[PDB]
Formats: structure tokens, sequence, C-alpha cells
């Protein structure tokens, strides 16, 4: 149980940050890179993490 | 007739901190002042207050200096600061009801016509709300006495729109007690009807044994009502009642019944669940 | 300038604002509620957006 | 001096009479007339207020440095019932202390042309009360010389212990309006 | 009762005995109170010539027994005159500190680098005087002071209250230095003077020499609230327990002179002066100020007051405690568990616990939720493997100040003990995301592991690391810097010579220690 | 120099008239003032607030009457309240708690008046049915910036101030204005007060709910729960079985039957138990 | 405190927030939300919601800033 | 005979002054302005129910030390 309210209060207090975008991705490239569409905005190339 | 009234916390709670001042100010031991809501429809919200200059002496009391000046300078004061605010009543620190207040409440009858007076009691209870409200009405007294200037009493209670239900209920779990535990509450509230019902009825036995002893006129009014209560007590054991009454039970423990059974099969399953769940953990570990 | 699309509740609308976003806000107290309705067009505030004069 | 001056006037039914030219009900209008104008002469922000004194002594104005107010309501008023005088005093006692400028002086005038139904000693104790309680009271008699005379110089005697001359006593005779005793009197002599 | 009893069969035994152990005679004997017996016992063993077996007794007497104990012994004796002499001084401590004093100074391995690390790393005032307090930790009572006569200009850099703990940490250095007292201050505004109070105060820490009577004087001759605040601290430092009128006159005086800065030290000189005594006037009379005093500092000093005041009476404080604990203000429901805490010191009392745990589990206040948990965690050291279990299900809390109040139970239960499972709990908790929890690890941390090396607790190099990478860190918070510079001043405090436990060596609970922690 | 330590201490009057007043203002940002007193040098008690008539504009609002702000002074303290301006207060509704630059320059005039006043901010639209989004603030010196001088020393632990909230960081908090922390003080009456508020009366205590009613409530609940059942049957018809571990939560989005099955087990053990106690209560208490 | 925290949550549920229609929902806090501003986001949910009334393609308010649905 | 007055301030400090016989509205809130080192426009005057902002004082009558309050013009937004 404490657990779980020490989440929920967590969650209220950084629920301000901003989420994330969903893309599909186009094209693969060095891991460096890599390529995907911003529906409904153009298609970009992104720096991907270590995934 | 103003069948029912609301008071709100705004105007409790500024009550309360005014007759704190009165306290530390001197010993006035009450104390006055007026009541401002909109009396929509025919049920007044008594939703703002302010106090106004009161004094009396503790022997004469027909000597007071209610300000009715000052009175009508801030009622217009407080309809600039907004409108929909025209006096509606009247409030008075007052552990019980005086005598004064019946010339009291024709002043501020003199401003509002249907003017609501209410006795806010600042000494603690714990049988019934601290407000009572009051309406001067006028009665023949069928036998004898002419009619008289008497208060009435109607449905007074409480209540808050949303914003101050947020301040006072974040001030209560700032300095509360356990809150609505459904069960719990509801059985609290149980024992707490039961116990202002017997502190009721030790006040009305008070009375009864002053007047049996003399101490007090024998009102033939208030007998009336009180054989009448008695003739309204019921009959238990009628041989009808008590059927009824053992059927309707029975029906109230066979839906308890199944919903124990809804409890207790989910509770099993859940056991089943988290053993064979620990069960493959542990055999995890295991290898 | 934006049309109210449902009474949510009592203080709570959404309103579909003309530049295409549609928002929950709720509205000043002195805009007796019943006047706006589905299809009314109402003038929200920059910052807060809360309904501040319904319009024809 | 910074002056809360509280005024009570009887209204008895006695107040019907004329001995008084034109009648004493008029004689009461000159008289509240000529003393706000005196207190408004005196330090502006003093202040006033007024009570009849009938069968509920009643209170007309709350203390306000107005004259206008305080004439204009005093010209709607009627003979009524019999002087009830006692809870008229404490009631504008109470005013007195209910006053915003405490450091004004606390001055209480009666109009009491009138036969007084008071027990003396009741009078002296509330003499007692109200000399600590630090109020000057000035009383203006009319009508009745031998009826209530006695009593209120026992009262302003009482008032005045064995030096407080702020205690006043002014009772006219039958005569003209009740202006040219008020303007050389002492009440007024010494402003 | 029972236990009295047992203790005087036990005495007995040993007293008919061919060479009676008096050792253990005069311990039993305190547990039994009874100044008489053990004046007698001494008497007697004078007149033996038994000089060493006198002085062994002594000695123990001095480090065990309370001072009201000690006291009537002393005039119980005062009732040969050089072997009389020698007895009452040593009963009374003289020079029973100075061995202590010369000890440190012949031995004050103290690594100033690190503090030079640490000043290094100082930015703000609040840093600033956590290392004025790290180094005065360091010192202990010696009289060689390095900071304060080197960095001149640091220590002027620190102002407000930052002189007054400035004087405060050189009373701490010079601690117990009675030789030059009156003439060491002449060394060291308004602030400055009512440390040099405070440090006085401190200098004679439960020892009250003249200067009680001095303090007295100057109290009453002081013209400024922080005169007053530090001089009452001083005065209540001195007189510690040794419940005398005139002082507890004084004290009120100045309490009834309402003032917040004056008023704080005035309730903590109060309950220091009437400790354990537990006088019904004087409690009535600082609850009563409490509950009509518009103050919230002076409450919390009178809070501290009402708990000191009634140290012993271990279970003599069921009233009192439960008026408290059912009281309105949260700062008297706090008042009351630290009075609980100082009644039941060490006893492991059950329904002490229950009521502790119960009032820190469901009590709307936060402050005192955690001063309850840190209540149970005086309570529960003379058992220190009873209480890692109940701290860790409430350090894993939702309530930070519940998870605080759980490291600091777990500090004061371990306190010179070294616990390895305490701190197998406190390393999960330091790193926390929340600035005072990880304070309070710190502090808890570097309790434990005082004058402790790496091979009796393999951690003590893990959370010194950690306490130089959080003073020389940049997003930790001003008081987390705050609680490392006092861990660092705890884990080498006094020469690295010295350690804190709440009982005497002889199993003997140490009324100033507890009073101080 | 000021301490870290400074507390404002507002009466539950006080927060309720603020968050009354701001709650009908929005969105206009609402101004009042507030009269406390400045006990010492690490409290200020604030007492009460009185919201200024003026109604300007959906962007900014403005003083109108002087003559209104003074008459009232003056009369409060006549009665009510004689303390005098100490800060003064405006919502926010729905921007945090920082101070735009009106604000900070009203202030600074506020300072100006006396070193020590206060700003105080609300935000009716955060402001939960529980925790109520408030603070207090006091400029911070150019002069003392510039000079490398601190804001507060902070001899206390009381300077978390409970994280700083990052929009008030970047409306200038901590740079020109820093933070105070509010709490709340009751003189025993207004808190008992507060407890009454939601206290209910002994006529619904022992009110027993009409039975029809509750055979039919009974009825209904009885019929979903037989739905439910179907369900949660079919549900546990496979659960684990077809391993919806990877499914998880994400089995289905939509009617779990365990958690409606407990939920409406509960809500009728607590009616259905609590009326039969009731019946049995009343039987025999009016004999 | 559970029951009084589950409040404390509609301090993020304000009134001047964005609508938008519910996508996909990932694993336990966090789901795929095409907002009516013309774009579809993928952002951690919040608790107390239900998890029930979140059907495919059903209408969410969305905190105006965070995004997170509300 | 530089009549004083009474400049009462609603958050307390009750400073005051001595000016000229004859003196003008906007200057005497210019030396106020200045003492609170605070601009004039955000300064409103009053007397009795009277909101003084321009003349010679003797066009309101003001004698020595004749109560006049400074209610600060509060004006919150962005």
């Amino acid at each position: 149980l404490n657990a779980k309210v020490r989440l929920l209060r967590e969650e209220l207090q950084l629920l301000q940050e901003q989420g994330s975008y969903v893309g599909e991705v186009v094209r693969a490239m060095d891991k460096k890179k890599v390529l995907v569409k911003v529906h409904p905005e153009g298609k970009f190339v992104v720096d991907v993490d270590k995934n | 007739a103003v069948q029912k009234v609301v008071v709100h916390p705004l105007v409790l709670l500024s009550v309360v901190d005014h007759f704190n001042r009165i306290g530390k100010v001197g010993n006035q031991k009450r104390v006055v002042g007026v009541l401002l809501g909109s009396w929509q429809k025919k049920v007044l919200d008594v939703s703002n207050s302010f106090a106004v200059p009161f004094d009396e002496d503790d022997k004469d009391d027909s000597v007071w200096f209610l300000d009715h000046d000052y009175l009508e300078n801030m009622y217009g004061m407080f309809k600039k600061v907004n409108a929909r605010e025209r006096i509606v009543g009247w409030y008075h620190t007052g552990p019980k009801l005086h005598k004064n207040d019946i010339a009291i409440n024709e002043l501020m009858k003199r401003y509002c016509p249907n003017s609501v007076l209410v006795i806010i009691d600042v000494k603690p209870k714990d049988l019934g709300l601290p407000t009572e409200a009051y309406i001067s009405v006028e009665e023949v007294h069928d036998d004898g006495t002419p009619t008289s200037k008497t208060f009435e009493h109607v449905t007074s209670e409480i209540g808050a729109e949303e914003a101050e239900e947020v301040g006072v209920e974040h001030l209560l779990r700032d300095i509360k007690d356990t809150t609505v535990g459904t069960l719990s509450q509801r059985i609290t509230n149980q024992v707490h009807g039961l116990k202002g019902l017997n502190s009721k009825l030790l006040d009305i036995r008070s009375y009864l044994e002053k007047v049996a002893t003399g101490k007090l006129p024998i009102n033939h009014q208030i007998i009336y009502q009180l054989q009448d209560v008695f003739n309204l007590l019921p009959d238990v054991s009628l041989q009808e009642f008590v059927k009824a009454f053992y059927l309707k039970t029975n029906d109230q423990m066979v839906v308890v019944y199944l919903a124990s059974l809804i409890r207790s099969v989910v509770a099993l399953h859940n056991l089943i669940n988290n053993k064979i769940a620990n069960r493959d953990a542990e055999k995890k570990e295991g290898q | 300038v934006g049309e109210v699309l449902k009474q949510l509740t009592e203080e709570k609308f959404i309103v579909k604002a003309t530049n295409g976003p549609r928002y929950v806000v709720g509205c000043r107290r002195q805009l007796d509620k019943s006047k706006l309705k589905p299809g009314t067009r109402v003038a929200l505030d920059m910052t807060t957006l809360t309904i501040m004069r319904y319009l024809p | 001096v910074l002056e809360s001056t509280m005024v009570c006037v009887d209204n008895s039914e006695y107040m019907r009479n004329g001995d008084f030219l034109p009648t004493r009900l008029q004689a009461q209008q000159d008289a509240v007339n000529i003393v706000c104008h005196s207190k408004t002469r005196s330090n502006p922000e003093n202040n006033v207020g007024l009570i009849t004194l009938a069968n509920d002594c009643e209170v007309l104005t709350t203390l306000t440095p107005d004259t206008g107010r305080i004439l204009s309501k005093l010209h709607t008023v009627q003979p009524k019932g019999k002087i009830t005088f006692c809870t008229g005093i404490r009631v504008a006692h109470l005013a007195l202390k209910h006053r915003q400028g405490k450091n004004h002086k606390m001055r209480i005038i009666a109009f009491v042309g009138s036969p007084v139904e008071d027990n003396e000693k009741d009078l002296v104790k509330l003499a007692k009360r109200l000399k600590k309680e630090k109020v000057n009271v000035d009383i203006i008699n009319f009508g009745e010389e031998e009826v209530n005379t006695e009593k209120l110089t026992a009262f302003v005697n009482t008032l005045n212990g064995k030096d407080g001359t702020g205690s006043h006593l002014v009772t006219v005779p039958p005569g003209p309006s009740l202006a040219d005793a008020l303007i050389s009197s002492p009440i007024l002599a010494g402003e | 009762q029972f236990r009295n009893k047992v203790l005087r069969v036990l005495v007995k035994i040993y007293m008919n005995l061919e060479k009676p152990d008096f050792i253990n005679v005069c311990q039993c004997l305190i547990f039994l109170d009874d100044p008489q017996a053990v004046s007698d016992i001494l008497e007697k063993l004078v007149k033996e010539d038994n000089l060493l077996m006198a002085y062994q007794i002594c000695f123990d007497l001095y480090e065990s027994a309370s001072q009201q104990f000690l006291s009537s012994v002393i005039q119980n004796l005062r009732t040969p005159k050089d072997q009389t002499l020698k007895m009452i001084k040593i009963l009374s401590g003289e020079m029973a500190i100075e061995l202590h004093l010369q000890f440190l100074i012949r031995n004050n391995n103290t690594d100033l680098m690190i503090l030079k690390n640490t000043k290094d790393a100082v930015r703000n005032s609040v840093c600033h005087t956590a290392t004025v307090i790290a180094n005065s930790f360091m010192h202990c009572g010696t009289t060689s002071d390095q900071f304060l006569r080197d960095n001149l200009e640091w220590l002027a850099r620190a102002t407000n209250w930052a002189k007054f703990t400035a004087t405060a940490s050189l009373g701490v250095i010079h601690k117990g230095h009675e030789k030059e007292a009156l003439q060491l201050m002449a060394t060291y505004s308004a602030y400055q003077e009512g440390g040099g109070l405070y440090a006085l105060g401190l200098i004679h820490a439960n020892h009250g020499g003249d200067i009680i009577d001095y303090l007295l004087n100057q109290l009453k001759n002081a013209s400024n609230d922080i005169v007053r605040h530090g001089g009452s601290l001083g005065l209540g430092l001195a007189a510690m327990g040794t419940a005398r009128q005139d002082v507890y006159d004084l004290l009120k005086t100045n309490l009834y002179q309402d003032d917040a800065v004056t008023g704080e030290a005035a309730g903590l000189a109060l309950g220091l002066v009437m400790l354990g005594s537990k006088n019904a006037q004087a409690i009535e009379d600082m609850v009563g100020y409490a509950q009509e005093t518009q103050h919230e500092k002076i409450l919390r000093g009178l809070a501290v007051g009402i708990a000191l005041v009634m140290y012993g009476r271990m279970e003599e404080a069921d009233a009192l405690i439960e008026s408290l604990c059912r009281d309105k203000d949260p700062i008297l429901r706090r008042s009351g568990m630290y009075t609980v805490a100082m009644a039941y010191c060490g006893s492991g009392n059950n329904k002490a616990i229950r009521r502790l745990l119960h009032v820190a589990v469901s009590d709307v206040n936060d402050d005192v939720r955690r001063a309850a948990v840190e209540s149970l965690g005086f309570i529960l050291f003379r058992t220190p493997e009873q209480c890692p279990s109940v701290v860790s299900l409430l350090s894993e809390s939702y309530n930070p100040h519940v998870r605080y109040g759980a490291a600091m139970a777990l500090g004061i239960c371990c306190a010179g003990t070294g616990n390895k499972e305490a701190i197998n709990l406190l390393e999960p908790m330091t790193n926390d995301p929340v600035n005072y929890v990880r304070q309070g690890a710190l502090i808890a941390s570097a309790l434990i592991m005082i004058q402790q090396t790496e091979i009796t607790c393999p951690k003590v190099n893990q959370f010194r690391q950690l306490y130089s990478k959080v003073i020389n860190d940049k997003h930790d918070d001003v008081m987390a810097k705050f609680g490392a510079i006092l861990a660092q001043g705890i884990l080498d405090a006094g020469g690295h010579n010295v350690t804190i436990s709440l009982q005497s060596r002889t199993g003997h609970t140490h009324m100033p220690s507890v009073v101080g922690v | 120099a000021v301490d870290t330590a400074e507390q404002v201490y507002i009466s539950s009057l006080a927060l309720l008239k603020m968050l009354k007043h701001g709650r009908a203002g929005v969105p206009m940002e609402v101004m009042g003032l507030m009269l406390g007193e400045f006990v010492d040098d690490y409290t200020v008690r604030v007492i009460d607030v009185f919201a200024m008539p003026q109604s300007g504009t959906g962007v900014s609002v403005e003083a109108v009457d002087p003559v209104f702000q003074a008459k009232m002074l003056d009369m409060l303290k006549q009665t009510g309240r004689p303390e005098m301006v100490v800060g003064w207060y405006h919502s926010h509704p729905g921007f945090g708690c920082w101070l735009s630059g009106v604000d900070i320059n009203t202030q600074q005039s506020f300072e100006a008046l006396s070193e020590r006043a206060v700003a105080v901010v609300v935000d009716p639209i955060q402001s939960v049915k529980g925790k109520v989004v408030i603070d207090a603030f006091r400029l911070i010196n150019a002069n003392m910036m510039v000079l490398g001088h601190e804001p507060r020393q902070t001899t206390s632990n009381l300077g978390h101030l409970n994280k700083p909230s990052i929009q008030a960081l970047i409306h200038g908090l901590n740079r020109h204005y820093y933070s105070i922390t509010i709490n709340y003080r009751k003189n025993e009456l207004e808190q008992k007060m507060l407890l009454n508020l939601h206290k209910k009366s002994w006529m619904e205590g022992l009110t027993l709910q009409d039975y029809s009613e509750h055979c039919k409530h009974n009825e209904s609940v009885v019929k979903e729960m037989l739905e439910l059942a179907k369900n949660y049957n079919k549900a546990v018809e496979e659960e684990d079985k077809m391993t919806p571990e990877q499914l998880a939560i994400k089995n289905v989005g939509k009617q779990d039957p365990k958690r409606h099955l407990e939920e409406h087990v509960d809500v009728l053990m607590t009616s259905n138990i609590v009326q039969c106690l009731a019946a049995m209560l009343d039987t025999v208490v009016f004999k | 405190e559970f029951l009084h925290a589950q409040e404390e949550v509609k301090r993020i549920q304000s009134i001047p927030l964005v609508i938008g229609q519910f996508l996909e929902a990932v694993d336990q806090n966090t789901a795929i939300v095409g907002s009516t501003t013309g774009s579809n986001y993928y952002v951690r949910i919040l608790s107390t919601i239900d998890r029930e009334l979140l059907k495919p393609n059903a209408s969410v308010a969305l905190h105006k800033h965070s995004n997170a649905l509300v | 005979a530089p009549m004083s007055l009474a400049i009462h301030s609603t958050t307390g400090t009750r400073y005051d002054l001595a000016v000229p016989p004859d003196e003008t509205v906007e200057g005497l809130r210019k030396r106020l302005s200045q003492r609170l080192k605070v601009p004039k426009e955000r300064l409103a005057l009053l007397h009795k129910d009277t909101r003084l902002s321009s003349g010679k004082l003797q066009e309101f009558g003001v004698g020595d030390g004749s109560k006049l309050t400074l209610v600060p013009t509060v004006e919150a937004g962005l």
C-alpha cells in the first residue's frame, strides 16, 4: 500500500512533464541516426538512444 | 413562511471570529450582527454576514444599542462590493434565546419584510447543528391571552457550493478525524443520533420535573404536545408488525448472505492465484 | 471566438475554438448558463479561456 | 473640545402640552436645533446622537457629527406614552460607550420636562454607575417645576459628588420658547 | 518494586562475602537510589583504609549515578579529612574531567585537511555554519583551535545567526576548560555576546560552578533579546538537572517577558534546570504559558522544556502524557511525545511504544509524526536489535517526515554501536528524492559509524566517500551539504577519540547524554 | 536581515474569504486586502480579508475607491478587527503562484509603506477538493542581488518549502520574490466548529431509509450482480490460462468483473446491514 | 491517506485543458492519444482513470501542456 | 506658518510633515512619493470621503493636521 500511494503522489508531482510524439520509422542507417516520419508533420532523422 | 434556510461556512466562521473578538474585548456573553443572502424561492440562503456594535445590561433587558445607522451604512457598503446581497436576517451568539430578541427582530424586520433570526452557538455541542433558525410569527392563543409576537422554528441546515467546500475540508484535513468509512461512519451516525435523542429527552424530563415541582406554570399546549407524542408511540408486540418484521429481516439477511458468498468466493480465488504464483516463483529460484 | 458544444456538468463546457483546437473551460458566473447552448458562439479569454461573453 | 454628545428627548403625552410657546414639541425642536448649532460651532468633529423617551425609550440616530439628519428625524415625532427614563439613560450610556471616537469626552443631555416616576435610591445608584463610567450629564427640565425638580437636583448632586461640575441642571418655569434659557444657560454659557 | 527487592537481596548477598564486591554493591544501590547506604559503605571502607576500593567505587558512582544521588551522598559524607576531601572531590567529578581533557590533548588525532577540502567546497552561509559546527565537533574539548585562529576572514564572512553558532563552536572546542573560564572568553555585537554566554554555558555543561550565579546575574542584567536568549541557554545548561528555585525564577521572568528569541531559550533552559525533577508547579506554569502565548518559537522551546523537566519518573507520567497527547496544538503533541521519550528512556515499555507508534502513524501533523518516531528511537536503545524491524517498516513510508524520523530513530538506536543491519537499511535511504530525508540519512549513518573502522564495519569507506562526493557536488541541496558536513563532524568528532552511548559502561542510562542527543 | 523561518498564520476565515472571492472573480485577477498583524520578527498573523469592488479588465485589475478602503479600515477598527493592513492578495486562476510585473510593482509600493508587507496568491482553478493552491511572497532587493547579499538566513530546515514549483521558478521565483510558509492556527472554537460543519442531525441519524425503495434497490443490485458474475465466470474461464501475462492490464481496457463485483457487494453490505441494524435499534429503543 | 491522496490528482485535472481521442494504451501507465491539435502523442496516462472507459477511439481530456491524459 | 499634516497610512507608518500654508496637491504627492521612493501616480489621497487630486488644499479646506490617509493604488494583472 505504501508503494502504491508513493507512486500516486509522485505521479501527480511529475506529470507536469510533457509526453512524447509517435513517429513512423521510414529508414535506418548508422546507429547515430535513423529516419522517421512524425505525423502529421514531415519526415526527419533522429538520434536514437541506447535501446 | 420561509420553510428552509441554509447557512454557509463563511458566515459561521465569521460569527465565530467576531465572538472571539468580543470575548477578548470584554465580557459580553453575546453578540449580534446582520445576515446577507439571496432569498431564492421560499428557501433562504444566508451566505454572508457582518457584526453590528451591540450591547445590553444584564438586569433591565430593555436596554441595548443596536446601531441602525451603522447597519445601513455597511449594508449599502456591501451592496456596493457585491449586488446580489440584500439583508435577510440577523445572527446572535446567544447560547439560548432572549426576550430582547423579539424587539431586535422587529427592528431588523424594519429593513427586511421577512427577516430571519439565527442563533449561533460558539459554545460547542455534540447533538445537532450549531445553528438555529427562528422567525417572528404571531399566533392566536385560542384560549385566554391575546396574540403575541413569538419566535417560530424553521428547518435550518448548512451547505456550501464548491469553493467553501474546498476551503473547509482543506482546513479539516489539516486538523480533523477519520473521514467517511461507510460502515463506520454510518454506525457512528446511528450512535450519535441515539445520543442526541437521549439528550433531548433528558431536557424534556428536566422541564417536566420543574413543572411538577411547580417551578413554572403549567402550559396546557406543551402538555397537549407531550401526550400527543405518547399517543403516537407505537406498538411492537402487535403480532402483525412482528411477523412483517421477521419476514423482511429474512429478506435482508438473504441478500447479505449471498453478498457474503460473493466476498468469500472472490477471496478464495485470490488465495488460489497468490499460492500458485508464489509456488511458480519459488520454483524459478530453485532453478 | 468559438462555439460551445456541450453543457458539461455546470461549470464546464467543451468549446471548439475557430482556430481548430477544442478545449474545455469554465464560464464567468454572470452569463446565465441557460442562454448558451450547443452551437452558441462565445468569446473565450486569452490566458485562461473562460467563457466571457456569448454572441449571436 | 472633542465631544461625543448623546441627547435624550421626552415625547410623553404631556409633551402634547403647549405651556411653552408655540407648543412643547416645537420648543423641543427649537432646543435641539440650538444645541446642535452650538455643538457644530464647537469642534466640528464633535459627534451627536439622539434618543426619544417613551413607553419603549427608542433611539433615533446613533452618533454622527451631522445635524441635518438629527433635526430632520426629530421633526417626524409626535408626543405619546409616558417617559420611561432609567432605561433611556442606560441606553444612552451604552450609546456613548460604543462611540468611534474614544478620545471624545462623553456627554449626555436629557430633555425631561415631565413628572419623573422613579425611585430616588435607584437614581442615586445610577448616578454612581455613570460617574464611575466617567460621563457628564446635563438635564433640561420644563413643566414639572416641583414634581421632579428635587429628584433631579439629588441626581445631579450625586453625579457631581463634591467637584463633578460637569453635571448640570436647567429647570425653566412656564414661559416662551425654550431658546433664551438654553442660550443663556450655564451648559452652553461655558461653551 | 520486585526488581528493587531482588536488588536489595543481591546487595545483602554481596555484602555477605569474604571480600564484598562493593563495586556491585554500589551499582545495585544506585539502581535502588538510597544514597545513605552507599555513603555508609564508603565511610566504613574509609575506616577500613580501602583507599583504592573507595576510589574505584567513587569513579563508578560518578559515571553512573545522578547528580541528586551524588549530592545526597556528598552531604552525608560531609556530615581522615584528606581522604574525605578526596572522596568529595572525586564524587563532584572535579579533575575527573581534567583527566579526559589531558587525554584528548595528548590524543587529538584530527585530519584538518578534509575540513580544508570542505571549506574550499563551502559557498553558502548555510554550509559555512555547517563547517563551523563540523570543526567544533572535530576538535571537541581541545584547547587547540585551528580554523578560528587561522580562517579569521572566513569566519567574518558569516554573520547574523552565525556569530552565535561560531562562539558556541568555540565553547564546544574549549569544553570543560574550567581553569581559564571567564578569561578564555576574553578573546570573543549582540550575536557574538549571546554566543559568548552560550559558549560559557557549554564550557560549564553540567558542571555548575559559580558560573551559574554569574550567568544568573548577567541574564538578569540582559538588555537584548539575543543576549537574553543566549544567557538563558547558557544558564540552563549550567544548572541542568540541578533544579534551583532562584534560577527557575529568573527563567520564569524572562519567559514571561514574551519574545520568540528569548522565549525559545527560556523554554529549553527551564526543561534543563528542572529535568527529571517533575515539579507540578513548574509543569502547570509551562503548560499554561504555552497554551496562552502566541509565538510558535517560544512554543517549541516550551515543548522541549516540558519534555526535559520530567526525565525521571519512568511510569509516573501517564496523566501529563495523556493530557498532552490529547491536547490541541501539534507542537504540544510533539511536547508530549518528547516527554514520553524522556520518561521511558531505555525502558522498552511496550505501552510507551504502543502509544508512540500509534501516534506517529495516525497523527495529522507531519512534524509530530517525525517527532514521535524519533521518540520511539530514544526508547529502544537498550535493545538495539529490536528497533531495526519497526524503523524499517516505517522508513519505507509515505510521509517523508516519517522516513526522516525513522532514519533518526535508527541513529539514536545504534548511537556508538556501529550495527551492520542499521547501515544496511540507511544506505538505500540516502540518495532519496527529498532533501531533508537525505540529510537525516547522512547524519544517522555518521552517528552509527562514530569511532568505527573498516574492518569492524566494512562500509565506513563507502559512506565517507559518499560524504566527500556530496560535499563536492553541485545538484544536491544546501541542506544536503549541511547534513553531509555534520556527518563528517560526527564521524571524526573529538580527535576521533570519543563515542556516543546513552548508557554508561555500567549499563546505566546517562541523563546528560540523553538530553544532549 | 530577514529570516527563513518567517511564517504566515492565516485565519481560516481569511482563507475562506480569499478563496471565495477569487472563485467568484475567475478569470478576472480579482484583488483584495487583508488585515493581520506582525506579532514578532518570525511571524505574521493574518486575520481577515475583504475584497475590492473594482472590476477592471479580463487581463488586469485596478484600485477604484481609496475612500472605500479607508472607510472600511476605520469602521472595522470601530467593530470587527482592530488590526491594520499587512499585505494584499489576488487570485491567479490557472497560473501557479507567481507575481506578474504589475504584481511586483504593487508589492514594491506595499513594502515601501511597510518594509515587511506581504503579497498573497491563490489559484481557485487549481485549489482542489482537498489541498489548496496558495502561497505568500515578498520581493527580493535588487540592491542585495547586485551586492551579492542573500535573501534570508536559513537558521532552520524550514527552507525546503516543499520543492518550489518549476512554474514559479520560471516566472521569477527566488530571483525577485521568494516564497513563504503558510500555516493555519485555530483557537479551538473555529476548530471544533469546523468539526461541526460536516456533522449531520439525529433526524437522519435515526431516520431509517424507506423500505420499498430499499427493496427495489436490492433487486437492481442483485440483478447487476448476476450479470457481473456471468462476465466474471467468463473472464476466469481463461484468466491465467492462455497466459495473458503479456496482456497484463492491457488484456482489456474495459469492464473488469472482479472490481465491479467487490464494489457493489460492499455497497449492498453497507445499505442492507445498516438498515437492518437501524430497524432493530428503533424497534427496541422506542419502547 | 490513500483516499485522501486520490483526490489531489484532480489538481492536474484543471479546467483549461484539451480534448483528444484515445488510440492505444501501451503497458500500464501510458497510451497513444490523437489530440485535437492534429498530432498524436505517446504519453504516460494518469491513474484513477479506471482504465476502463478508455475504449478505442474515445474522447479524453489532455492536460494543456504536459498532454498526459487526465 | 508651515501647517502640519496627519498623513495616515493604511499599512501603519504614520509619518507626517509640515508645509507652508498654501501647498499644491501634486506638490504634496511629490513630497510623499519622494519620501517613500515610490512614484506619485500610484498614490491616492483621501479627506473625509474625498479623493484629493488637484488643488491648493484650501480648495478643499485642509487645515492643520487634517487627517489625510494615503491609500496605495493597488493594481494587479500582467
